[PDB]
């Protein structure tokens, strides 16, 4: 009998592919998302700014009527 | 290895990579694909091992 170490029954395949799935989407979608979220933030910032303008005018009314 | 077989390398199937522009990024990619072909030679060597002698 012989007791070397051959490949017992053959070994299966071994990959060597450059498998890069390319996660993400196209860049035009990235520009669309960026400009959309940016403009969303601009509109919300505009609304909050003019609300605080209203309250700032009310504080001006306080300092005007409080003075004499 | 491909020109003068100093051993049984003429009976394993692979391809040595070549550079393009003689360049360090290009030489780096050459090293990477030499590693990949070393993996393929390990695969074929484990496929066709003979039980000969020490």
């Amino acid at each position: 009998v012989k007791q070397d170490m051959p490949p017992v029954g053959g070994y299966g395949p071994i990959d060597y592919k450059r498998n890069l799935p390319r996660r993400g989407l196209s860049g035009y979608s990235m520009f669309a998302v960026g400009i959309g979220a940016l403009l969303f933030g601009y509109w919300s910032m505009m609304r909050w700014n003019r609300e605080r303008r209203r309250l700032q005018i009310e504080d001006f009314e306080a300092r005007i009527a409080l003075m004499p | 290895r491909k020109t003068q077989p100093y051993d049984v390398y003429d009976q394993v199937e692979f391809d040595v990579p070549i550079g393009s522009r003689g360049d360090c990024y290009d030489r780096y990619l050459c090293r990477v694909e030499e590693m990949r072909q070393s993996i393929r030679i390990i695969s074929q060597c484990l496929n066709k091992m003979p039980p000969g002698e020490i």
